[PDB]
RNA sequence: GGAUACUGC
DNA sequence: TCACGCAGTATCCTGT
């Protein structure tokens, strides 16, 4: 606490609940935005390569903190202001990410999913007096059933949930939960009932920690999206949140290829005009959807190929989405039935509907 | 008693002798819900087992009308709809639901026959009411203990058994999964009448199983092994023996040829099975087959059930169907429960006090408790 | 969702400044879907009317069409019949069918009736509030889709 | 391609 | 025995 420190950043792991209101510089914007960008990366790359579990993981993923300085492990010896640096550094970097992954679905799910890892990793690295400091910081008052009255009700625990050892039941926590939901465990009698709540058994504490972050952080996200017109407006700030997901820290272009030489010559035929017109009537466009779903374009990859052939056609890119979304998506069994339509057989195509002019 | 004179008592008593102030204050819960006893169903059974349901009254003094005036032989309590029953034909089809009723069990006599040796059908004795005071001890502790239900009100159905009115006002609410879920977790004792071994008690004892046997182990001695005698001669101990492995069966029956006594032969069942150790819950099994108590989940399941009232009068024993206090259980005798034509020669024998005359009073003091105990619940609350 | 989105144009159309109104359009959004996710608001107006021009017979279509299908239903029922011209009202329920929402029409009483179908929040949040007030803020800057649905607690996802 | 709705002016 | 015109937006489906 040198000059201008407090008590905000009591401990390392926060639910990031209260906006910071400090006056930052461009500079320092920047740097703490682009130093999280790369470890939520990090994050994002190590879940992918190993299994959270393992050592690796965990050894790589505590390299990465040192190298971009973020609060990881504990320290016993008090708020040193090195270490408040460190936390608001985490606090306002968070945030900040928080505007940049709040525009779009995707981001935000990618957003929270890198989160959530590295919030498991730091609550894998609390010491038990630590965790419970934690857990009373933020008013989550575990002792969730407490440990005395654990002890109280030890012998009924014990018989209440199947298959549970005394030292391994030692080292499980269990909740209260009102009995009207847990019907599906009450009604065939493998829970313990005392005073109307139910017990329900959960290392599985994280779990419902991670639960309720999720929660908030959710929450937090579509309220941040609902407040993106009052950012906009900053040019300064638009560049880097914008694009901070694109920031450096069968294909579609072979199908005309193999019309040249795999496709039969009713698909060539329904190419050619397609290419030469940019538009196909009904009966076309079911048959070379087919087709095409058949050969193994996927639904992203005909739904990128029909809009992309039809928008050239002098039509709104809006209408596409409205009217031809719903076919493409049925060719493929998306909507209405949801039937795996199978492509035309050469039967159905010679006695399907006569083609005419046009 | 002689039920040709029902139709001559009937009326005096729903004049003089119903409680229907301490009626009103059960049914009506504080006030606190509007139109929540203007929603309240009722049934009535009258002369010629006549039925009607959907009968909805606006405060007591309606109530007290129609009833003085139908003079119904049963009367029946059922749900709290969304609407005045009364007007249910002028409801719009499925916006007529019940919302809200009092979680009830009924416990019959008569689904216990296969296990009792005294009386068969609609005969009691007290040498088998000690079932009936087994069950409301077992169960109404689970009620008070495992679910937090605080008001309970256990009534006698007349002739047969017992009910239990459950009224918190979280046990009101609850849905038809919630109830169907309470009552399976209660319930132990499942199978018919094809069935003979009718309890499978797993490895580990639940805890409320453990407490149930507790209850059930004070009383085993004197009903079973005394009074019911369910090991008197062979036709009775094969059922005992029928419901154990074979393994062992022989080397009892020797063991049943020496003994004298059934307490005897219950000490050797005891030894020859703990000498034989995944049986060791086998007696315990028997004891719950012969004394848990059997529950009607459709009775319970179903919020639109409508169950005797309180206070009805049974059309052939002619007891009244009175609330029995907890406390006092060990000492209720289904034999002295008052009887209208009593309770009517005691009225003919001397305004709002009349029914303390009777040896109805203790009774409907019984009720004011509990409905002090509500009331008491809905103001602090 | 008609009241929804005339809350809103009384929001767009007023003289407030713009900022404002949209802090208020998302206030309301955010009740309704609380309104809808714990059950509140009233079951009259989770209905869907619509007439019909031939004979509930004459639809080739019986499950596509739900209204149809409600009319059949009717006319099933021990009632008087519905024929072509009378408005139906139905709602859109759950079952667990999985079946696509047009089949899943249901009467308001057969609702209140049965003890297996429950009003479908979701479909009543992702095809009827949303694309309504969607298209009411195409041109008003500082909403879009998206926007909308997170809103509505929906996911936003599929929406030099 | 088709089917079902109901707004406008 | 019947029944006004046309322009326009929105939603949904295509197995034997
Ligand atoms: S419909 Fe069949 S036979 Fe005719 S051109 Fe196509 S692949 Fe050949
Ligand atoms: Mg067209
Ligand atoms: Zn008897």
């Amino acid at each position: 606490t040198g000059d201008r420190k407090g008590d905000l950043y009591p401990s390392s792991l926060q639910f990031y609940q209260h906006p910071p209101t400090e006056n930052i510089s461009l500079i320092e914007f920047e740097t703490f935005a682009i130093e999280r960008l790369k470890l939520l990366k990090a994050v994002e790359n190590l879940g992918v390569s190993y299994v959270k579990n393992s050592e690796e993981y965990s050894k790589k993923l505590e390299l990465e903190l040192r190298k971009l300085k973020f609060p990881y492990r504990p320290l016993h010896e008090e708020i040193s202001d090195d270490v408040y640096d460190l936390r608001r550094k985490d606090h306002i970097s968070h945030f900040i990410l928080r505007l940049a992954y709040c525009q779009s679905e995707d981001l935000r799910r990618w957003f929270i999913q890198q989160e959530m890892d590295l919030f498991k990793f730091r609550f894998g690295l609390l010491t038990k007096e630590s965790v419970q400091e934690f857990l009373k910081l933020n008013d989550l008052q575990y002792v969730a059933i407490s440990e005395d009255e654990k002890n109280m009700h030890k012998e009924d625990l014990m018989n209440s949930s199947f298959g549970l050892s005394l030292t391994k039941m030692e080292d499980t926590e269990f909740y209260k939960v009102p009995f009207q939901a847990a019907l599906d465990l009450v009604r065939p009698r493998k829970v313990f009932l005392w005073r109307g709540f139910a017990f329900i058994p959960h290392k599985d504490i994280v779990s419902i920690v991670l639960n309720d972050f999720r929660a908030k952080l959710s929450k937090a996200l579509a309220l941040s999206a609902r407040s993106l017109p009052v950012v906009q407006s900053d040019e300064r700030l638009q560049p880097l949140l914008n694009h901070l997901s694109h920031s450096y820290i069968i294909s579609l272009e072979q199908i005309d290829g193999f019309a040249a030489k795999s496709f039969p010559l009713c698909m060539r035929q329904l190419h050619k005009s397609l290419r030469e017109n940019h538009h196909l009537r009904h009966g076309g466009r079911m048959q070379y959807g087919l087709f095409l779903k058949g050969i193994g374009l996927t639904l992203e990859q005909a739904l990128q190929f029909w809009r992309l052939e039809f928008t050239k056609g002098k039509v709104d890119s809006e209408k596409f989405d409205k009217v031809y979304a719903y076919s493409i998506r049925h060719n493929y069994g998306k909507e209405g039935k949801r039937t795996d339509y199978t492509p035309y057989s050469c039967m159905k195509v010679i006695l399907s509907n006569p083609p005419s002019q046009g | 008693y002689d039920p040709a004179s029902l139709p001559d008592v009937l009326p005096l008593y729903y004049r003089r002798l119903f409680p229907f102030y301490q009626y009103f204050r059960w049914l009506n819960y504080g006030g606190v819900v509007k139109n929540y006893f203007q929603h309240r169903e009722f049934s009535f059974t009258l002369k010629d087992d006549v039925y009607v349901r959907y009968q909805s009254f606006n405060n007591q003094s309606e109530l007290e009308k129609e009833m003085q005036k139908m003079c119904p032989y049963k009367i029946d309590i059922g749900a709290v709809y969304s609407h005045r029953p009364s007007l249910h034909n002028t409801v719009k089809s499925g916006t007529f639901q019940a919302q809200e009723k009092e979680l009830v069990f009924d416990i019959d006599m008569t689904d216990y026959d296969d296990v009792r040796r005294c009386c068969s059908s609609a005969d009691i004795c007290p040498k088998c009411w000690t079932l009936m005071t087994i069950a409301v001890r077992i169960l109404d502790r689970a009620l008070a203990e495992d679910f937090g239900f605080k008001h309970r009100l256990w009534v006698y159905s007349g002739r047969r058994g017992v009910h239990c009115w459950v009224c918190d006002d979280s046990a009101r609410k609850l849905s038809q999964a919630e109830r169907s879920a309470v009552a399976e977790y209660l319930s132990v004792v499942k199978g018919g009448e094809e069935t003979i071994k009718k309890v499978q008690l797993p490895e580990t004892i639940h805890p409320f199983i453990g407490k149930s046997l507790k209850m059930v182990e004070r009383y085993f001695e004197k009903y079973a092994l005394v009074d019911q005698d369910i090991l008197e001669n062979k036709q009775c101990w094969d059922k005992v023996i029928a419901l154990v492995p074979e393994v062992a069966r022989e080397s009892l029956l020797r063991e049943f040829s020496k003994a004298r006594s059934s307490v005897e032969r219950w000490d050797k069942l005891s030894s020859c099975l703990e000498a034989t150790r995944r049986y060791s819950n086998i007696p315990k099994e028997i004891m719950l087959q012969f004394c848990y108590p059997r529950l009607d989940v459709n009775v319970s399941k179903g919020l639109n059930h409508l169950l005797k009232s309180p206070f009805s009068v049974h059309p052939k024993t002619g007891r009244i169907s009175v609330p029995i206090d907890c406390k006092k259980l060990d000492q209720f005798d289904p034999f002295s429960v008052p009887t209208i034509s009593l309770i009517c020669s005691e009225l003919d024998n001397v305004r709002t006090r009349d029914y303390k005359r009777t040896s109805l009073a203790p009774y409907i003091k019984v009720f004011e408790q509990f409905l002090d105990k509500l009331d008491q619940s809905r103001k602090g609350e | 969702a008609k009241q929804a989105g005339n809350y809103v144009i009384s929001q767009i159309l007023s003289d407030q400044p713009r900022d404002s109104i949209v802090e208020n359009i998302q206030k309301k959004l955010t009740e309704i879907g609380e309104n809808v996710t714990n059950g509140t608001v009233p079951i009259t107006q989770y209905e869907i009317n619509k007439a019909l021009t031939k004979d509930p017979q004459d639809y080739p279509d019986k499950k596509s069409l739900p209204h149809v299908h409600v009319a059949l239903w009717i006319n099933s029922q021990g009632g008087r019949k519905v024929k072509a011209g009378d408005t139906i009202s139905y709602v859109i329920c759950q079952d667990g069918s999985n079946l696509s929402a047009s089949q899943r029409a249901y009467a308001q009483e057969q609702l209140q009736k049965q003890e297996n179908l429950s009003i479908d929040t979701q479909y009543y949040l992702s095809q009827q509030v949303h694309p309504v007030v969607a298209r009411i803020c195409e041109p008003i800057d500082g909403i879009d889709s998206a926007l909308i649905a997170m809103w509505l607690g929906l996911d936003p996802s599929q929406f030099r």
